[PDB]
């Protein structure tokens, strides 16, 4: 579950 | 899960095992005529190489036990590369040499921590004698002789070297970089280096190098125990759509801080680089107040409210670069605007001036010098690519040998300057026996590195050895040119610290495998 | 799944061969001439340690029954670890020593329970006899020599704990951390400690202190059994939001309520610690109100209505640091007003002057005491980080030392005391022959830790134990010198609680391995 | 199924 | 016959063990507190005796460098009973500990003709001092 | 001479300070003193008692000074009538040392095939 962030930021 | 463990000689005897076969892989590269080395790739041609780190590196074995072994013995042959830069196959040689001896007394009956104590006694007293033997190097023309030496014998490295250490004194910091033309430049721009490392080796963009270059990036001033990336993200949004990579200083970036940092320089988006905040206490946030007037940024501090998400791109500073090696990282030529550092200079030095204990007066000096000195940067000059590639690798040597032999001079290289070393201690005796036997095993292990020189030139060692013994002062023998000489004026020449550092690492460990008793490992399946 | 079960003398033997692994893996780091143990990481060098406890906890084998024996000893190592802080070893080598002494009197064909008794008295006679030898250390200039004794002959810590200890009392509340200068500090602050623990070892972030460490963090007080981390959530939200740490104090924190809190934890979001409510009954919500006007916070009581969600981050209060040990947590200079606190002491000791019972008056004096007492904080001063983190641990192992000295005094170290304790119960007899054999076993185990400590500076241990025997008083063998002499006067000395408790943890698990008939483990498969 | 907050929350 | 030769450590390893086995199996004996032993005879109920040339006599093992060890240290041993007439165990002992000693050093990578003259020499010192020792 | 090893012992504690030409000799030499108390060691190994303890007690006194394991005490060994011709003990010695040097210069061995 790792959220993206529309710029691509791979947030984990 | 479950674990293996091993007792006294079963123990001793698997850690000489893998110590036996880690030195015999690395050992055969030593000295001018070192041999090749074929190491396995996932895929293509192995690659042929005659470095000792590099051989050393792959080294590991199946069994677990061996396995300890070998790596406890390469824990201290690189931390005698990280201290003097040089010597990692001659601390291997002597470490093995130490062990085996040293194993084989205990074995025979004799009590390990007497043993210790006489390997530590005659390696302090080794260490003492080395330093008397050692001449001094600080003369431009020692420069200039050490640069073309280390540069297999060019004379415009040794040049360059000798030129940037005139021009920015001997302590100053000198960085090497890529050049335009043909011509070699030296300058010096406003910048400065710390004593700091990357958090974890996953921003190393540079493996051969094994450090992380930023050209031109922003700095992230952070006087506060950077975690919550979630507080990160604003920032590294505004840097990475302005394309630049970011070098973050903080007092300590937290877990969940790196991991994903280093998850997003893996992924390709963003090129960031954490590092710590030098210094503690006030000093690390006056250092830090230096760093943000070197780089014209603006300390970001949490004690009075920047709230980092709320920090901008104008709030980070710029540089020209920045390089982070294993221990210490160098800004280059920051955007800081001279006027500032001017006056953080004079500040500085007026702090200097009422200053009371001689602590303060010591360490606002260190700021000052760091500020106003500056760094130099070398550009190698040269034809073509591979001219770059080989010209800059062989400055950068020479800067390391050079600053090697300027903090602690120079001895006869060849492995002349132990043996005279060990015949100069053939009197020192220990409270006991074992003690002095532990002192003849330090002192007949001294000899190892010649030895091995040697037999690697395909020569008989006992007779070399015992040639050079009975000389006196540099005599020596040359293995490029197989013939004997005074080793100095042939040019064969060591920085004293590089030889120190691989004595006292072997000692060490030397000792701790002596007097270790038992060993818990996982179990073979 | 299936279960395979021992019966009587092969449990025994299993246990034994397990206790005996694990016994020999951790005695040979006993006393200053201890040896080396290498234990396997992961990954990298493997660790080489002299500490009892980090080899230890790394112990376990294949054999289930061996493990069970292994695990059994460690137990009682860990609880005499936790009651005095030294002594794991110790208790180790004299766990092994009546337990083999008893397996052997047992598959003799004596009585097990009369073996217990034996040796149970024999234990009550050694107490009697050791807190009859033990000297008191509560003068300042005794304090003084235990903190440089502990820290290496260093005069500078004890200078600082004596100071400490005068400023705040013997009993009071001391807390090393970590300075700004190369100057050592020492101040007291608004603060208390309660003697409760973490939930779940999953908060830890100081592995290797085994320590929660929060730094100005949010206190959230909850005279209430929290569950339902739905009711928790806005408040973590609140806390998240402000970029700081939260310690619960809650009645007790049921299931689903500190799962979900460690999984945020470790997920990096929040660093929440809770921690049980301190006392019970009325003295719970009492000591609850002191904490919250200690900190400057409201109890949020579901009695009147406060419905937890609906709190607010003024309703939590503030300090300076809270560090959650094992078995203790201490705030320290929380926010709370002067003037508050100043007026609650006051109440409490209204209180005291109409208390009728003795309980009552008691209690209510150690509430005052706990409130007025506040919490000294040293300031480690150094140089550098590693002088910092040397000095510091260093500090903290003579504050550890000095509080047991206080406590129960001192004694002869180096084994000493026990050997003259058994010297002097030479004549202490049971009612049967069993119980004579158990108490023999008892006594002739008390020597096993000179004898260690002997053998591994490498000397014959009958002899020096015989030579000590002889001798009488303080008379004893420094290793650390090889020599003879009487202990006190060479600064060799040990705690009384330090002792007797390795002594009654190491007795007690001999019993129950004594008395132990039948072992069900699960299946090798 | 971990419910996630607009906040990170990562309730089981 | 087919001979098995066998050089250096793994010749030295073999003769210890064999002289181990001759001296635990006879030293047990010495002394006025020694111990029984029991050897078994072709028939009848086995010999159990306190005396050291008799068990010496018996014992010879199946491993033929052992055996050689065992032969080795059992002739000097029968040499010095029939030189003064008592003391084999005596001689077995001392034998055992200065070869256990010895072969320890010389696994420890010292030069046995240096072990040897110094062990010659210390013999010849404590003779000199054994003989200024007795009295008439 | 005293017997129950006192004579070798104390013959042994006579010859602390010899030494020979190199540091093997004097290893030799160690060897073949501390080997010199073995049979005193034996006897008390064999009577019950603690050898080392033994061992120290008797190398701590001087002359007949001795350890009876017939009764278990301590005494003068030639009053108590432990006594042992000289011969036996030196020949004992003698051929100790030669089968001992025999044995340490030893390079090959060769025997008959296992079959």
């Amino acid at each position: 579950s790792w959220m993206t962030t529309p710029w691509g930021f791979h947030l984990p | 899960a479950a674990k293996d463990v091993k007792f006294g000689n079963d123990a001793r005897v698997k850690m000489l095992r893998g110590v036996n076969v880690l030195a015999d892989a690395v050992k055969v590269t030593l000295g001018p005529k070192g041999r090749n080395v074929v190491l396995d790739k996932s895929f293509g041609a192995p690659t042929i190489t005659k470095d000792g780190v590099s051989v050393a590196r792959e080294i590991e074995l199946e069994d677990k036990f061996e396995n300890m072994g070998a790596q406890m013995v390469k824990e201290v042959a690189s931390k005698a590369n990280d201290a003097a830069g040089d010597g990692t196959t001659t601390a291997t040689v002597l470490a093995q040499a130490i062990i085996t001896e040293g194993l084989k007394a205990v074995a025979a009956g004799m009590n390990p921590m007497d043993l210790k104590r006489g390997i530590d006694k005659a390696v302090t007293a080794a260490v003492e004698e080395l330093k008397a033997l050692s001449v001094p190097c600080s003369d431009s023309k020692a420069i200039a002789q050490v640069g073309t030496i280390s540069a297999n014998s060019d004379e415009t490295v040794g040049k360059l070297i000798a030129e940037a250490m005139d021009k920015v004194g001997k302590e100053g910091v000198i960085t090497v970089e890529d050049g335009t033309g043909l011509q070699d430049e030296l300058d010096v721009v406003e910048g400065m280096q710390f004593d700091r490392g990357y958090l974890s080796p996953y921003f190393i963009n540079k493996p051969e190098t094994g450090a992380v270059e930023l050209e031109s990036p922003f700095i992230l001033l952070a006087d506060k125990k950077i975690s919550n990336i979630r507080e990160m993200l604003p920032v590294l949004e505004a840097v990475a759509k302005a394309g630049k990579p970011l070098l973050i200083i903080a007092e300590d970036v937290e877990g969940e801080a790196l991991a994903t940092l280093v998850v997003n320089t893996m992924r390709g988006i963003v090129k960031v680089a954490a590092v710590k905040a030098p210094g503690f206490g006030d000093r690390r946030k006056a250092m830090l107040q230096d760093i943000a007037t070197l780089t014209g940024g603006t300390v970001i501090s949490e004690e009075i409210g920047m709230e980092l998400e709320k920090a901008t791109l104008e709030d980070l500073g710029q540089a020209k670069r920045v390089v982070i090696n294993k221990d210490t990282t160098t800004i280059i030529d920051g955007v800081g605007e001279e006027a500032a550092i001017q006056g953080r200079v004079a500040q500085i030095r007026q702090q200097i001036e009422e200053a009371t204990s001689d602590y303060d007066r010591e360490k606002l000096q260190e700021r000052v010098a760091k500020l106003a000195g500056g760094v130099a940067v070398i550009k190698v000059g040269a034809a073509t690519e591979v001219e770059m590639k080989e010209k800059k690798a062989r400055v950068e040597d020479a800067l390391h040998a050079t600053r090697a032999a300027v903090e602690e001079g120079v001895v006869a290289g060849g492995g002349v300057a132990l043996i005279r070393v060990a015949s100069k201690l053939a009197d020192l005796r220990g409270q006991n026996e074992d003690q002095n036997v532990g002192i003849k095993v330090a002192l007949r292990a001294m000899e190892a590195p010649l030895r091995q020189i040697v037999l690697n030139c395909g020569e008989e060692p006992s007779v070399v050895a015992n040639t050079v013994k009975g000389g006196d002062g540099n005599y020596g023998y040359n293995a490029a040119t197989e013939e004997y000489g005074n080793m100095i004026d042939m040019g064969i020449l060591d920085p004293t610290k590089v030889t120190r550092s691989a004595l006292q690492y072997a000692a060490s460990v030397a000792g701790l495998m002596i007097t270790t008793e038992c060993m818990v490992t996982d179990l073979p399946k």
